[PDB]
RNA sequence: GUGAAGAGGGAAACAACCCAGACCGCCAGCUAAGGUCCCAAAGUCAUGGUUAAGUGGGAAACGAUGUGGGAAGGCCCAGAC
RNA sequence: CGAUGUCGGCUCAUCACAUCCUGGGGCUGAAGUAGGUCCCAAGGGUAUGGCUGUUCGCCAUUUAAAGUGGUACGCGAGCUG
RNA sequence: UGCUGAAAGCAUCUAAGCACGAAACUUGCCCCGAGAUGAGUUCUCCCUGACUCCUUGAGAGUCCUGAAGGAACGUUGAAGA
C-alpha cells in the first residue's frame, strides 16, 4: 500500500565489497489505520492512516472525536491510500515498515524545499544575457516574452518568474537498501524531496 | 442475381434453425451461428434453402448472394470440414504443435507461440509442414494468414511460410 | 505503389478497384503496376 | 392595453422524462430546446424562463445517421498555447455520453444568463434509471 | 445604377451587391428582396425523382465496372457472354 | 507622414508540414550492408568553431540529425548598435 | 497489410461482416485541480429559553444566552517580497 514517514537526513552505506552508496534515512513509525473507505459508502476502496503524536489539547474536538471512532491515539496529520482490490484492512490496525521487506524499488513523495520567488535563470534554467559588451540593466532578465501584433498577447504556460519549490513532488523507483524493524527505519538509496523533518509518503514502485 | 438464384442443399443430420435473421446450423463437427444482414430473407423449402432479397432496400441481391455464399460454405463446414496446408520453405525452419498452441521456429532470436481460437485442429504430419483443420473458413484462413505474417516469402529463394497451392515468383539477384 | 492522380490499366492482368473511396489498381503479374489515387 | 408578460413566481412548471433510445440527436435536441425555452406553452415570454424541466435518460443509446458515429468531431480549445483537443462521436460516447446531448442542446439554446438558466433545467443520464421519482415526471415524446 | 449626400429589410458581420427612397405618431393590416427544425419571426407543409459525398458548405487539366436517365445498332432455343 | 523605430547578433520563444533525425509502410535497376524514390507520421530532438556587420555562403571538425518556412523578413516601453 | 465474400455462376481487403497495423490520437507516469456556480462525496464536531408588538410577515425587536470553532497578539520556521 504505502507508509507515511519523517525524513531524517542522508548518510551512506559502505557495502562489504567496496562501493559507498548514499542513503536517505526515513523513520517510519507504526501507521495506524483510522478509516476504511469502501465502494458501498464512498464509491472507492481506500484506507486513511496516521502517525506520530499530537498533544491532548493542541488537537481539536472534530479530530479528537474522529480518532475515538477508530479507537487509536491522535497521530499528527492524516493521509489516505488506495487499496489494490484483493487487499482488505481493519480499523485500528497498525502497519509496520515490514511491508517493504519484500519489495526492492519504491516511490517517495514529499514537499520540496521552498526557494521562494525565483527568477527565470534559477527556476527555468534560462540563459543569462551578456554580462558586459554594452549590456544595460538586463543580465538575468528573461528577454522577450512573445511575438508581436499577431498573437498580440502572451501565451498560457509561459515560463516566467515566480514561486519555486514548496510543492509536492515524487521521486520514482529508488532502490531500498535496508528495512530496519527494531528502530522502524527505511533506508532508500539516493536523495528524496523535502528537508530533514519533512513528511514522506513512501510507497511501492508503480513502474513494474 | 445468379449465385443467389440457386437453392442450397442441406445433408442429413444437419439441423438448421432460423431465429429471425440469426441462423444457427448444428452438424457433427461443431455447432455454428451466423447473424445475417437485414436486407436478406431466408426460408426452408422442403429440403433445400432459399435466399430472397427483401423489397424496399437498394442492394438486396448483392447482400443475399453473399449470404448464399456464406451458408454454402457454413453447411459444407459443419458436415465435411475445411483444411489449410502450410509449408515452411527454407533452411533452419521448424514447426510444432503442443496441444492447441503452435510453437514456431522461423530463424528468430526467440521461439514464437501462436494460440488457436475455437476448435481449430492443428496437425503436424512432418516437422516443417503445418496442416490445420476446422469448420469456419474465416478463422482458419485468418490463423493461416497470421502464421504467414510472421515471415512472408522472400522473393529470391522463396524462404518463409507459404501455402501449399501458392506459386511464388523468385526474381534473380541483381 | 505509385500515387499518381491518373491511375489506369498497364497490362491484361491489371484490375481496377475502389477501396474506401480511393481508386486503386492491382495486378497478378507485375507488382510495379500496383497504383493508387485518382 | 398591454400584452401579458409571464411573472416568474406565478410560473407553474412541469417535469418530463424523455427516453433517448433510437432517437436522432438533432431531431431530439431541437425538440428539447423548444421545450426548455417554453415556446410550446401558450404564455411564452422571450425574457422569462417559462420552459419545463426535462430528464433525458439513455443518452448513450442515441442514434446518428450516416457516418457521423465516426466522422462527427467535437473540437474544443483548452485556452492554452496550442492545445486543440478533439474527439469523435464514438470516443465521446465511450467517455462521457451525457456531453453529447448537452452540447447539441446548448448550441440550440440562446446565449446569455437566461440561456444558461434554461439549460440548468435539462437533466441528462446514461442509464435508464433516474433519481427524480419525487417529482412524478410525465413521459414526453 | 448606387454611394458620396439615403436611413430601413436582406447578403453572419459588409459605403458602392439585392430589395426600397425615413414629414410625425399608433402594442393595426398586406407585401419586396430574402426566408420558414433550433439560435431567431414563419412549412419537421404536399406531390414524383436525385445525392450518401457532410457533396451541399472554395477550384483545374486529367483520372476512374460511383450512381440516375432516354435512343439506336451485337448475339441466342442451330443454346451466346 | 499631428512618427507603425527598417539589417544582423543575443535572450526568449511559438506555430505550420511542403519531414533533416528518430517511428511505420509500398515499389526498387531491393541478395545482405547501405541506399533510391514515393506514401503515413509534427511526440520529441535538430551542432561547436574559423572568415565577414552580415542574413547567406565557403571552410574545419562533429552529429542519430545539423529540416524548409510563418510569426511586423517573431522578439529594441527585453539587451546590443 | 490482410481473411471470408455477392452484385459481375470466375475474380476483388469491402459493399454486410471479421483481424492486424506507428514516437501521432485516448489512457497509463507526474503535477494543479469542486468558483467543476454542474460549487460533488465520506467522516467527525457544535448548538434544543421566555415575550409583547403586529401592513400575522422566510415580520421585527426586548432581556437571557454566546458553544464548536476562529481570529488576533506573542515566540517563531529548512515557510516567506
Ligand atoms: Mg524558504
Ligand atoms: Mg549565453
Ligand atoms: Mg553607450
Ligand atoms: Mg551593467
Ligand atoms: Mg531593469
Ligand atoms: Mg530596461
Ligand atoms: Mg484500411
Ligand atoms: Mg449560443
Ligand atoms: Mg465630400
Ligand atoms: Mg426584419
Ligand atoms: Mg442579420
Ligand atoms: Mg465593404
Ligand atoms: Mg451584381
Ligand atoms: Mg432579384
Ligand atoms: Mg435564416
Ligand atoms: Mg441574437
Ligand atoms: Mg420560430
Ligand atoms: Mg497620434
Ligand atoms: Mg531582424
Ligand atoms: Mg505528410
Ligand atoms: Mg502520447
Ligand atoms: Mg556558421
Ligand atoms: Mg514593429
Ligand atoms: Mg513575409
Ligand atoms: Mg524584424
Ligand atoms: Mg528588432
Ligand atoms: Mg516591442
Ligand atoms: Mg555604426
Ligand atoms: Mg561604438
Ligand atoms: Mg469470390
Ligand atoms: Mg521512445
Amino acid at each position: 500500500i504505502g507508509l507515511v514517514g519523517k525524513k531524517v537526513g542522508m548518510t551512506r552505506i559502505f557495502t562489504e565489497d567496496g562501493v559507498s552508496i548514499p542513503v536517505t534515512v526515513i523513520e517510519v513509525e507504526a501507521n495506524r489505520v483510522t478509516q476504511v473507505k469502501d465502494l458501498a459508502n464512498d464509491g472507492y476502496r481506500a484506507i486513511q492512516v496516521t502517525t506520530g503524536a499530537k498533544k491532548a489539547n493542541r488537537v481539536t474536538k472534530p479530530e479528537a472525536g474522529h480518532f475515538a471512532k477508530a479507537g487509536v491515539e491522535a497521530g499528527r496529520g492524516l493521509w489516505e491510500f488506495r487499496l489494490a482490490e484483493g487487499e482488505e484492512f481493519t480499523v485500528g490496525q497498525s502497519i509496520s515498515v515490514e511491508l517493504f521487506a519484500d519489495v526492492k524499488k519504491v516511490d517517495v513523495t514529499g514537499t520540496s524545499k521552498g526557494k521562494g520567488f525565483a527568477g527565470t535563470v534559477k527556476r527555468w534554467n534560462f540563459r543569462t544575457q551578456d554580462a558586459t559588451h554594452g549590456n544595460s540593466l538586463s543580465h538575468r532578465v528573461p528577454g522577450s516574452i512573445g511575438q508581436n501584433q499577431t498573437p498580440g498577447k502572451v501565451f498560457k504556460g509561459k515560463k516566467m518568474a515566480g514561486q519555486m519549490g514548496n510543492e509536492r513532488v515524487t521521486v520514482q523507483s529508488l532502490d531500498v537498501v535496508r528495512v530496519d524493524a527494531e528502530r522502524n527505519l527505511l533506508l532508500v538509496k539516493g536523495a528524496v524531496p523535502g528537508a530533514t523533518g519533512s513528511d514522506l509518503i513512501v510507497k511501492p514502485a508503480v513502474k513494474a | 442475381s445468379r449465385v443467389a438464384k440457386a437453392p442450397v442443399v442441406v445433408p442429413a443430420g444437419v439441423d438448421v434453425k432460423i431465429n429471425g435473421q440469426v441462423i444457427t446450423i448444428k452438424g457433427k463437427n461443431g455447432e455454428l451461428t451466423r447473424t445475417l444482414n437485414d436486407a436478406v430473407e431466408v426460408k426452408h423449402a422442403d429440403n433445400t434453402l432459399t435466399f430472397g432479397p427483401r423489397d424496399g432496400y437498394a442492394d438486396g441481391w448483392a447482400q443475399a448472394g453473399t449470404a448464399r455464399a456464406l451458408l454454402n460454405s457454413m453447411v459444407i463446414g459443419v458436415t465435411e470440414g475445411f483444411t489449410k496446408k502450410l509449408q515452411l520453405v527454407g533452411v533452419g525452419y521448424r514447426a510444432a504443435v503442443k496441444g492447441n498452441v503452435i510453437n514456431l521456429s522461423l530463424g528468430f532470436s526467440h521461439p514464437v507461440d501462436h494460440q488457436l481460437p475455437a476448435g481449430i485442429t492443428a496437425e503436424c504430419p512432418t516437422q516443417t509442414e503445418i496442416v490445420l483443420k476446422g469448420a469456419d473458413k474465416q478463422v482458419i484462413g485468418q490463423v493461416a494468414a497470421d502464421l504467414r505474417a510472421y515471415r512472408r516469402p522472400e522473393p529470391y529463394k522463396g524462404k518463409g511460410v507459404r501455402y501449399a497451392d501458392e506459386v511464388v515468383r523468385t526474381k534473380e539477384a541483381k | 505503389m505509385k500515387v499518381r492522380a491518373s491511375v489506369k490499366k498497364l497490362c491484361r492482368n491489371c484490375k481496377i478497384v475502389k477501396r474506401d473511396g480511393v481508386i486503386r489498381v492491382i495486378c497478378s503479374a507485375e507488382p510495379k503496376h500496383k497504383q493508387r489515387q485518382g | 392595453m398591454k400584452t401579458f408578460t409571464a411573472k416568474p413566481e406565478t410560473v407553474k412548471r412541469d417535469w418530463y422524462v424523455v427516453d433517448a433510445t433510437g432517437k436522432t440527436l438533432g431531431r431530439l435536441a431541437t425538440e428539447l430546446a423548444r421545450r426548455l425555452r417554453g415556446k410550446h406553452k401558450a404564455e411564452y415570454t422571450p425574457h422569462v424562463d417559462t420552459g419545463d424541466y426535462i430528464i433525458v435518460l439513455n443518452a448513450d443509446k442515441v442514434a446518428v445517421t450516416g457516418n457521423k458515429r465516426t466522422d462527427k468531431v467535437y473540437y474544443h480549445h483548452t485556452g492554452h498555447i496550442g492545445g486543440i483537443k478533439q474527439a469523435t462521436f464514438e470516443e465521446m460516447i465511450a467517455r462521457r455520453p451525457e456531453r453529447v446531448i448537452e452540447i447539441a442542446v446548448k448550441g440550440m439554446l440562446p446565449k446569455g444568463p437566461l440561456g444558461r438558466a434554461m439549460f440548468r433545467k435539462l437533466k441528462v443520464y446514461a442509464g435508464n434509471e433516474h433519481n427524480h421519482a419525487a417529482q412524478q415526471p410525465q413521459v414526453l415524446d
